[PDB]
RNA sequence: GGCCAGCAUCAGUUUUGGUGGCAGGAUAAAUCCAUAGGAAUGUAGCUUGCCUCGGUAAGUAUUAUAGCCUGUG
RNA sequence: AGAACUGGCGAUGCGGGAUGAACCGAACGUAGAGUUAAGGUGCCGGAAUACACGCUCAUCAGACACCACAAAAGGUGUUAG
RNA sequence: GCAGUCAAGCGUUCAUAGCGACAUUGCUUUUUGAUUCUUCGAUGUCGGCUCUUCCUAUCAUACCGAAGCAGAAUUCGGUAA
RNA sequence: UUUGCUCCACACAAUAUAGAUGGAUACGAAUAAGGCGUCCUUGUGGCGUCGCUGAACCAUAGCAGGCUAGCAACGGUGCACUUGGCGGAAAGGCCUUGGGUGCUUGCUGGCGAAUUGCAAUGUCAUUUUGCGUGGGGAUAAAUCAUUUGUAUACGACUUAGA
């Protein structure tokens, strides 16, 4: 219900994460997807490996440039599973997509804001315990995208830059928590209970 | 087939003026309404006695309710079912509350594992087993044991909104 | 049919300590520390008291129970690994060509060097897996013996040395030359 | 009271349509904060007004409005059928539209 | 340094578990399992909460941290009686859980006027708290 | 004395709820009560025997600080 | 290629079968409103990622007629008898 | 043309190393036919030279497994174009 | 090269706007596991609590916000300065030092807002483009033509020339 919805990508299914996004982009709800390389796919690591190559070789014969492209990056392999859902030929599906922006890891502006999840996506609430899964990073790093470890570095960086944060944020609430209870018992506190709050 | 009702039906044939009072008959039909009972009834006469709806009549149609919805009961069920490769006997046991819902639990089964439609599945009989320890299969024997305790692993709760900010867990 | 719930029993002798948090399994004993991650296999641990610790699966299927079982056998093989220890007696087998086995330090990584195999001109080399020290047996001619902690260490490195000796495109039922894992022992002399 | 919205905001959406046909006379409106039509009966008859900025100024005003009212619920998810004096331009999909509270059936 | 195997401690279905029903024609009443059938559908009665004896799927029901022990297959007349001295109700209204449900149910029934009152009183409070954290 | 509007009351066509009344049903079945019998995935209680002063392994034992089932009402 | 009892297509649109004259429902003066058939109910498409019980993981899965492919034989793979 | 299923026998002894009749189920279009649905107000019709590309039911090479494989030579098969 | 050009304010029109109307209200990891607190030998620690949906937390009373009074606190803020530190994955931000000016519904006050005439967005969100006004800051390049060739079909490329 907010101007720019920031979806965190960890713990999601490439299929069922995009399916809700494709509709949330036709309602005029802006989205920026972040931390893609931890996104997941049903089935084992080897299936997706050959879910892919058989699409990797589909390039048009008489010239390779103008054939169907193949994007190795962790983003686009999601962004390809998305742009198919939206129908983009008529101008609606074109200007509709620029509501959407995809990223790997996190970009500079959009880490500072609260990062959400979609209840019906997560690998934890769908797949059966004991079933396998595939980390899209593990996939795209193997099928010829490059930079994963360099992205894994920045993640292993900002986690620390956000670590000192949470302490200063929590320790602040530690004051306010009992300070929420230091004003209790008062004649106004008895009424808020009768008033429900 | 639907939420069921266990019907009894009594056919008397049609008396000829030479023959008053035929011996009647009655069968316990599992059907989803008044009519489907009557028809599914006549189906069992034609394959037993030569008589059929043309020469027949129905005395009464009376729903039956379980006299004890209270107690959990163990139902042995003999099932003759036609299928692709031939016809076969079965004996499957059901742990279910009442006779009329005990059969509904069965079509969900027999139309899953053995791929038989409602058209192809007769019900030969339904009977409760008095004492335990007379039970056949393990999977009915499974729950007869003393004071069962189990957790439900890996909870899920149906969600309404398309966004939930808290990273919902399975704790339970 | 989903057998409702089952369980197995792990048992701990006095001087060894399991530590299980999440599904991570630590072990500490006379032979040192072992660590293992079972998180892929989804089981629940029950600790009654020390020597009695029960593993259980609820509402699972055939395969899932089949996984519980081997989880038992795994962790228990670690425990009896950290008391006893693991030792493999391998004996050399050679016909006309004696096989040289050096131990060589190369960048401190402990490479086992095999020379004169089948009188070949090639040099053979294998990395030693971590934790396993290797001895050459006294008063047994042409024997090499491996000593280590976990079963995967000793077993994996041992068998790897076994399969470095394959013969190439000769008869495999005539030339028997090679190195073979024969007797699987435990490090301590008694057991 | 820095929020002066007296209207329930809502997002315009696709026309009444089959797969290969659409009928512009009945637009669909999705209302924020609604789930089932059993809940959504309260919004029936509430007059809707689409508000779009313009280029020319007429009637001494730089902004124009197309009035319209709700007919009935659409599907289980609370999507709402809406008519108008004149069908929406179709240039608006996912554009916001204002549901006034009047007439109040309360 | 002992085992230190921690918990993974579930609440457990058992004969006598007391269940909360949040969906269906009952929707928000306490009940208690009579005797469990199988992995899913169970038999329950809430007798003081009004829900009759019946079979119910687990998807419709939620388990509560409260418990009281029962003989298997106990009849409803017995369920009210074992229900009685177990102090089950006060247990239930005592948990913060039921306090939330009762709280919000008591919220959405506020007239707009008392909403206004809540506004003014929350300003009354927010001032005293803004003071309250300066010194400490 | 033209156009666009709104409101009220009607009318036709219809959809959305509420909500009462009455009849059917093995003149509902159940739950609930009186009522006897019968079993145990046998509670009390008994006792052996293991067992840190308590918990326990066995049968007795069909109701005792549980109860359920089977019937007739 | 050749015939029989019907029905269609030619001489006929519309919705569905992605698409296609003979498939399914239906036979159109022009508007309005309402309710349905066939088909569907992840997203592209409007509509329940609705409920229930189950069964299957496939290092060439399956996906609903006419419609556009598959067999003989094997497998303590698995599930039920 | 190719691929199976079973197996009497041959294969020293010996159905199965390799053969493989007797039958028997399929696949392919690369021949040759059947049909003639489309083009006689014309799609220029054999082969060669030329030049890429593709499918493998791979001839050689990489890596292996069986052999009636001692070595050598050779045969049968798999991942592979 | 008509005194143009860039930057900043003002001021005015136009010019449009895939489309505001309280707040995008910042840990990581597991989820057959955790968060939150408390205690210690600080641990793959203890003890308590909590999570079953943001149906929340903060903000939210003043003609779009009027005008003066008083009560307590020394807060919350508004604006513009300062203070220093931090920020590179698309840092253009965060946090902060000290002030100044303004509001205060934290509490009690006074007067006005009625004819927009029984509703009609009732227009107070923005980008852009231009124009005058105002104050700073600067005051050159490229192509053609000539010319070479390691460049060459013609363009392109590479040279050279106060």
């Amino acid at each position: 219900v907010e101007p720019v919805v920031v979806i965190d990508g960890k713990g999601h299914l490439v299929g069922r994460l995009a399916s809700v996004v494709a509709k949330q982009l036709l309602n005029g709800q802006k989205i920026v997807v972040v931390r893609a390389e931890e996104l997941n796919i049903s089935g084992e690591f080897f299936r997706n490996k050959l879910k892919y190559h058989d699409f990797l070789r589909k390039a048009t014969a008489f010239n390779k440039t103008r054939g169907p492209f193949h994007f190795r990056a962790p983003s686009r392999i999601f962004y390809k599973a998305l742009r198919g859902m939206v129908s983009h030929k008529t101008a609606r599906g074109k200007a509709a997509l620029e509501r959407l922006k995809v990223f790997e890891g996190i970009p500079p502006p959009y880490d500072k804001k609260k990062r959400v999840v979609v209840p019906q996506a997560l690998r934890v609430l769908r797949l059966k315990p004991g079933r396998k899964y595939t980390t899209l990073g593990k996939l795209s790093t193997s099928v010829g995208w490059k930079y994963e470890d360099v992205v894994a570095k920045l993640e292993a960086k900002r986690k620390v830059s956000s670590a000192e944060y949470y302490a200063k944020k929590r320790a602040f609430t530690k004051k306010v928590a009992s300070a929420n209870a230091t004003a209790a018992e008062s004649d106004v506190a008895k009424q808020l209970a009768a008033l429900g709050y | 087939m639907a939420h069921f009702k266990e019907y009894q039906v009594i056919g008397r044939r049609l008396p000829t003026e030479s023959v008053p009072e035929p011996k009647l008959f009655r069968m316990r039909i599992f059907a989803s309404n008044e009519v489907i009972a009557k028809s599914r009834y006549w189906y069992f006469l034609q394959k037993l006695h030569k008589v059929k709806k043309a020469s027949g009549e129905i005395v009464s149609i009376n729903q039956i309710n379980e006299a004890h919805p209270t107690k959990v009961k163990n139902f042995g069920v003999w099932v003759r079912y036609d299928s692709r490769s031939g016809t076969h006997n079965m004996y499957k046991e059901i742990r279910d509350v009442s006779r009329v819902a005990a059969v509904e639990t069965l079509y969900q089964d027999m139309a899953a594992r053995h791929r038989a439609r409602f058209r192809s599945i007769h019900i030969l009989k339904v009977a409760e087993i008095e004492k335990t320890a007379d039970v056949k299969r393990q999977y009915v024997k499974q729950f007869l044991t003393k004071d069962l305790k189990f957790p439900l692993p890996h909870r899920v709760q149906k969600s309404t909104k398309t966004f939930s900010y808290k990273r919902p867990s399975t704790f339970y | 049919m989903k057998y409702i719930q089952t369980e197995q029993q792990i048992e701990v002798p006095e001087g060894v300590t399991v530590s299980i948090k999440s599904r991570i399994v630590k072990v500490v004993g006379p032979r040192g520390t072992l660590t293992k991650n079972l998180k892929h296999i989804d089981v629940t641990f029950t600790k009654v008291n020390n020597q009695l610790i029960k593993v259980a699966v609820h509402n699972g299927g055939r395969k899932h129970v089949a996984a519980l079982r081997t989880v038992k056998s795994l962790v228990d093989n670690m425990i009896t690994g950290v008391t006893k220890g693991y030792k493999y007696k391998m004996r050399y087998v050679y016909a006309h060509f004696p096989i040289n086995v050096n131990i060589v330090e190369k960048d401190g990584a402990k490479f086992i060097e095999v020379r004169n195999f089948l009188g070949d001109k090639k040099i053979r080399n294998v990395p030693v897996r971590d934790g396993v020290t290797i001895e050459f047996s006294t008063n047994v001619k042409d024997e090499i013996v491996l000593s280590g902690n976990s079963v995967e260490d000793v077993s994996q490195n041992a068998a790897d040395l076994q399969q470095i000796c394959r013969v190439r495109n000769k008869d495999i039922r005539k030339f028997l030359d090679g190195i073979y894992v024969s007797h699987k022992g435990f490090i301590t002399e008694d057991l | 009271a820095e929020s002066h919205r007296l209207y329930v905001k809502g997002k315009h959406l696709s026309y009444q349509r089959s797969k290969r046909v659409n009928n512009p006379n009945v637009s669909l409106i999705k209302i924020e904060g609604v789930a089932t039509p059993q809940d959504a009966q309260f919004y029936l008859g509430k007059r809707i007004a689409y508000v779009y900025r313009a280029s020319k100024e007429v009637r001494g005003s730089k902004i124009r409005v197309m009035w319209g009212k709700v007919t009935r619920t659409h599907g289980n998810s609370g999507v709402v059928r809406a008519t108008f004096r004149n069908n929406l331009p179709a240039k608006t999909f996912g554009a916001s539209v204002r549901i006034f509270l009047y007439p109040s059936n309360i | 340094t002992d085992s230190i195997v921690k918990a993974s401690n579930w609440r457990l279905v058992e004969v006598g578990r007391v269940v909360l029903i949040k969906k269906g024609q009952s929707a928000g009443k306490l009940a208690a399992i009579v005797e469990i059938i199988d992995q899913k559908k169970v038999l329950i009665d809430g007798p003081k909460a009004g829900v009759p004896r019946q079979a119910i799927n687990l998807g419709q029901v939620v388990l509560t941290p409260l418990t009281f022990a029962l003989p298997r297959g106990a009849r409803t007349a017995t369920v009210s009686k074992k229900w009685a001295a177990a102090a089950v109700c006060e247990k239930w209204a005592a948990s913060s859980w039921a306090k939330k449900i009762a709280q919000r149910e008591r919220r959405a029934a506020l007239t707009d006027f008392e909403r206004f009152q809540v506004m003014v009183l929350r300003k009354q409070k927010r001032y005293t708290v803004k003071k309250a954290l300066a010194k400490a």
